[PDB]
C-alpha cells in the first residue's frame, strides 16, 4: 500500500515547474514555457 | 441618518471554548470514502472565546480586527446581528463593503460610504421592521451593488431561550470574498452549544476593497434607540492542518486539527481516528 | 492504447462574440489606485480585439494566456501608468502598482496592454495629475481599488498632511515629453482573469465511448456514463480515492456522470518456436 501511495503522490510533485500537471504545462503557458517545464517533470518522475 | 443611542454598554466578556466550530466545504470537489488532510484558513478547536451579551443597553460593535479573515457564530432569539461592515478606515476616506440583510434582501455594495460613527439597524422594536438602513446615509465612487432574492425573517425582541444559531465565515481572496453560510435549530439559555455544524458555500463576491477591519451591524431595538438580547462571538481564521472526514454521501461528518495536543498531532500522521498502541515518529522539532 | 472515438463539448447556454469598448475603445484612462472597473460577462470571447485595433500597440499576455478563458467574469481594467511601472501590473510582483495601486489575481491571467500616449496624455513638466500610491499602511489583496482621496498618516499616528513631517500618499509619475520611454503614460487596459469560455460550443454526450471531452473547468480523454454519486448542489465534480477527477455534474444538463479513463495495458506473444513453428497468438 504504502510503495503504491509513494509512487501515486510523487505524481503531484512540482519538481521545480510552475506545476506538476503536463497538460497545464502543455495548454496554458507558452511552447517556449513548455519544454523547459515539460522536460523537468518528466526527468523527475523518471527517477521516481 | 447619521444617529446615535442613549447608551453603549460594554459586554458581559463571558468565556467560552469553542468546541467543534468554523468547518466548511472549502472546494467543488466531491470525494467519498475518503480522509483528506488540508490546511486553509480555519477556526482552531477549543478556542476561547468571548460572549458579546448584547442586551438592551449594551452594543457592542466598535472597530474590531479582521486581517484575513473571521469566524461568526451567533446564537439568535430576536435576530440581531444581520449585517457587517468591512474596510480598513471605517469612516468615508476609503472604499468599503456594506453587507446588511434589511429583512427583505441581501444588500450588498462596495463604495465609499458615509459611514455613521454607530452601525445598527435601525429597526421598531415591538413588531420588528426597519425604518432605515443608519449606517451610510449616500456612496461615492462605487465598484459593486447587488440585491439578493426576496424573502422574510422576522427580527423582533423574542423572549425565552434562542432558536436561532447561524454560522458565518468571511474570507479575502482574489477580490472575491467568501461569505459561507451554516445553520441548526437550537434551544440555548447561556454562551454556546456544543456540538458539529458544518458550512456551505453561497457568495462569490469581488469586492475590491482593502479588508483589514469589520464592524458587526447589530440591529437597534427602541419603539434614541436600544437593542435586545443576542450571544454572539467573534473568532479567528487560522492556516492549520486539518482532517476531513467524509462519509459515503459526501458530507463532511468530522474534523481533527492537528495542532491541539500530541494526540491529535498523531491522527495526521496516521490518517486515521483508530490508532493502535504503540510509538509513532511524528514530525522534528 | 485505445484511441478515442468522440467529442464531449458540455456547456451551458451559449452566446456569441460580443464586442467589447471597453477593451479597446477607450480614449481617457484614470488614475491606477483608482482603477475603473468595467467587467466582461456571458459571452464567448477571443480578445482579439486586443489585437484588432489602432489604440493600442503592445499586444502581450501574461501571448499564449488569450485564450485562458472557460471562467467567470473577466474585468477589463482602465489605467494609466508609467513605463517604470508597466513592469508592476503583474500577479503578485510587489511594486508601487501591485502592492498599493492594482494587484492582480492569480488563478489564471489575462492581457495587459499599453499603448504609447508621449503626445496626448504628456507634457514638457510633466502630467503629474496623475498618480500613484508608493506608501500606505495596509497592503493591497488582489484584485482591490484604493479610492482614498485623503491625506495620509506615513506611520498610523495621527501625522495628517498639511501638518509638518507629513506625508502625501501620492507621488508624481513624471510623465515628461522630454524622457525616454521609462517615463511616459501608457493607457493601459489589463483583462483581470478572476462567466465566460473561449471554447465553448455544445456537442453530442457520446457516452459508454473512449472520447475526448471538454467541460466547465475539466478537460481529457476516457468513457463517459451517467453516476449515482450523491453531489451536494454546490459540488462541481468528483474525485477518486487517487487525485484524479472520475465524475462530474453535467455542465449543460446536470446529469451527474462518471470519467472512467480509456483501456490500456500490455501485450504479451506466445510462440512455440521457430523450429516449431511460425505461428503465434497474442494476449
Ligand atoms: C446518504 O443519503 C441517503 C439519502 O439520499 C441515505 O439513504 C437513506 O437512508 C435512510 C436512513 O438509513 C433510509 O431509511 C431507512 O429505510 C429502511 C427501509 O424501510 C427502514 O427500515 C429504516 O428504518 C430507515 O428508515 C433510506 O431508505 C435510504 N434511502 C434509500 C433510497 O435507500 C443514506 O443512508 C446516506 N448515507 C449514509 C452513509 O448514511
Ligand atoms: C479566555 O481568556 C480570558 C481572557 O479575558 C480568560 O479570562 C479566560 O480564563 C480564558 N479561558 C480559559 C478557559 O482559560
Ligand atoms: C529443430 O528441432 C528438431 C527436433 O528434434 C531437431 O532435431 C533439430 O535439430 C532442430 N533444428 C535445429 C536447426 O537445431
Amino acid at each position: 500500500a504504502q510503495a503504491l501511495n509513494t509512487l501515486v503522490k510523487q505524481l503531484s510533485s512540482n519538481f521545480g515547474a510552475i506545476s506538476s500537471v503536463l497538460n497545464d504545462i502543455l495548454s496554458r503557458l507558452d511552447p517556449p514555457e513548455a519544454e523547459v517545464q515539460i522536460d523537468r517533470l518528466i526527468t523527475g518522475r523518471l527517477q521516481s | 441618518r447619521c444617529t446615535t443611542f442613549d447608551d453603549v454598554q460594554a459586554p458581559n466578556y463571558t468565556q467560552h471554548t469553542s468546541s467543534m466550530r468554523g468547518v466548511y466545504y472549502p472546494d467543488e470537489i466531491f470525494r467519498s470514502d475518503t480522509l483528506y488532510l488540508t490546511q486553509d484558513l480555519f477556526l482552531p478547536f477549543y478556542s476561547n472565546v468571548t460572549g458579546f451579551h448584547t442586551i438592551n443597553h449594551t452594543f457592542g460593535n466598535p472597530v474590531i480586527p479582521f486581517k484575513d479573515g473571521i469566524y461568526f457564530a451567533a446564537t439568535e432569539k430576536s435576530n440581531v446581528v444581520r449585517g457587517w461592515v468591512f474596510g480598513s478606515t471605517m469612516n468615508n476616506k476609503s472604499q468599503s463593503v456594506i453587507i446588511i440583510n434589511n429583512s427583505t434582501n441581501v444588500v450588498i455594495r462596495a463604495c465609499n460610504f458615509e459611514l455613521c460613527d454607530n452601525p445598527f439597524f435601525a429597526v421598531s422594536k415591538p413588531m420588528g421592521t426597519q425604518t432605515h438602513t443608519m449606517i451610510f446615509d449616500n456612496a461615492f465612487n462605487c465598484t459593486f451593488e447587488y440585491i439578493s432574492d426576496a424573502f422574510s425573517l422576522d427580527v423582533s425582541e423574542k423572549s425565552g431561550n434562542f432558536k436561532h444559531l447561524r454560522e458565518f465565515v468571511f474570507k479575502n481572496k482574489d477580490g472575491f470574498l467568501y461569505v459561507y453560510k451554516g445553520y441548526q435549530p437550537i434551544d440555548v439559555v447561556r454562551d454556546l452549544p456544543s456540538g458539529f455544524n458544518t458550512l456551505k458555500p453561497i457568495f462569490k463576491l469581488p469586492l475590491g476593497i482593502n479588508i483589514t477591519n469589520f464592524r458587526a451591524i447589530l440591529t437597534a431595538f427602541s419603539p434614541i434607540w436600544g437593542t435586545s438580547a443576542a450571544a454572539y462571538f467573534v473568532g479567528y481564521l487560522k492556516p492549520t492542518t486539518f482532517m476531513l472526514k467524509y462519509d459515503e454521501n459526501g458530507t463532511i461528518t468530522d474534523a481533527v486539527d492537528c495542532s491541539q495536543n500530541p494526540l491529535a498531532e498523531l491522527k495526521c500522521s496516521v490518517k486515521s481516528f483508530e490508532i493502535d498502541k504503540g510509538i509513532y515518529q511524528t514530525s522534528n522539532f | 492504447r485505445v484511441v478515442p472515438s468522440g467529442d464531449v463539448v458540455r456547456f451551458p447556454n451559449i452566446t456569441n462574440l460580443c464586442p467589447f469598448g471597453e477593451v479597446f475603445n477607450a480614449t481617457k484612462f484614470p488614475s491606477v489606485y483608482a482603477w475603473e472597473r468595467k467587467k466582461i460577462s456571458n459571452c464567448v470571447a477571443d480578445y482579439s480585439v486586443l489585437y484588432n485595433s489602432t489604440f493600442f500597440s503592445t499586444f502581450k499576455c501574461y501571448a499564449t494566456k488569450l485564450n485562458d478563458l472557460c471562467f467567470s467574469n473577466v474585468y477589463a481594467d482602465s489605467f494609466v501608468v508609467k513605463g517604470d511601472d508597466v513592469r508592476q501590473i503583474a500577479p503578485g510582483q510587489t511594486g508601487v502598482i501591485a502592492d498599493y495601486n492594482y494587484k492582480l489575481p492569480d488563478d489564471f491571467m489575462g492581457c495587459v496592454l499599453a499603448w504609447n500616449t508621449r503626445n496626448i496624455d504628456a507634457t514638457s513638466t510633466g502630467n503629474y495629475n496623475y498618480k500613484y500610491r508608493y506608501l500606505r499602511h495596509g497592503k493591497l489583496r488582489p484584485f482591490e481599488r484604493d479610492i482614498s482621496n485623503v491625506p495620509f498618516s506615513p506611520d498610523g499616528k495621527p501625522c495628517t498632511p498639511p501638518a509638518l513631517n507629513c506625508y502625501w500618499p501620492l507621488n508624481d509619475y513624471g510623465f515628461y515629453t522630454t524622457t525616454g520611454i521609462g517615463y511616459q503614460p501608457y493607457r493601459v487596459v489589463v483583462l483581470s482573469f478572476e462567466t465566460v469560455c473561449g471554447p465553448k460550443l455544445s456537442t453530442d454526450l457520446i457516452k459508454n465511448q473512449c472520447v475526448n471531452f471538454n467541460f466547465n473547468g475539466l478537460t481529457g480523454t476516457g468513457v463517459l456514463t451517467p453516476s449515482s454519486k450523491r453531489f451536494q448542489p454546490f459540488q462541481q465534480f468528483g474525485r477518486d480515492v487517487s487525485d484524479f477527477t472520475d465524475s462530474v455534474r453535467d455542465p449543460k444538463t446536470s446529469e451527474i456522470l462518471d470519467i472512467s479513463p480509456c483501456a490500456f495495458g500490455g501485450v504479451s506473444v506466445i510462440t512455440p518456436g521457430t523450429n516449431a513453428s511460425s505461428e503465434v497468438a497474442v494476449l
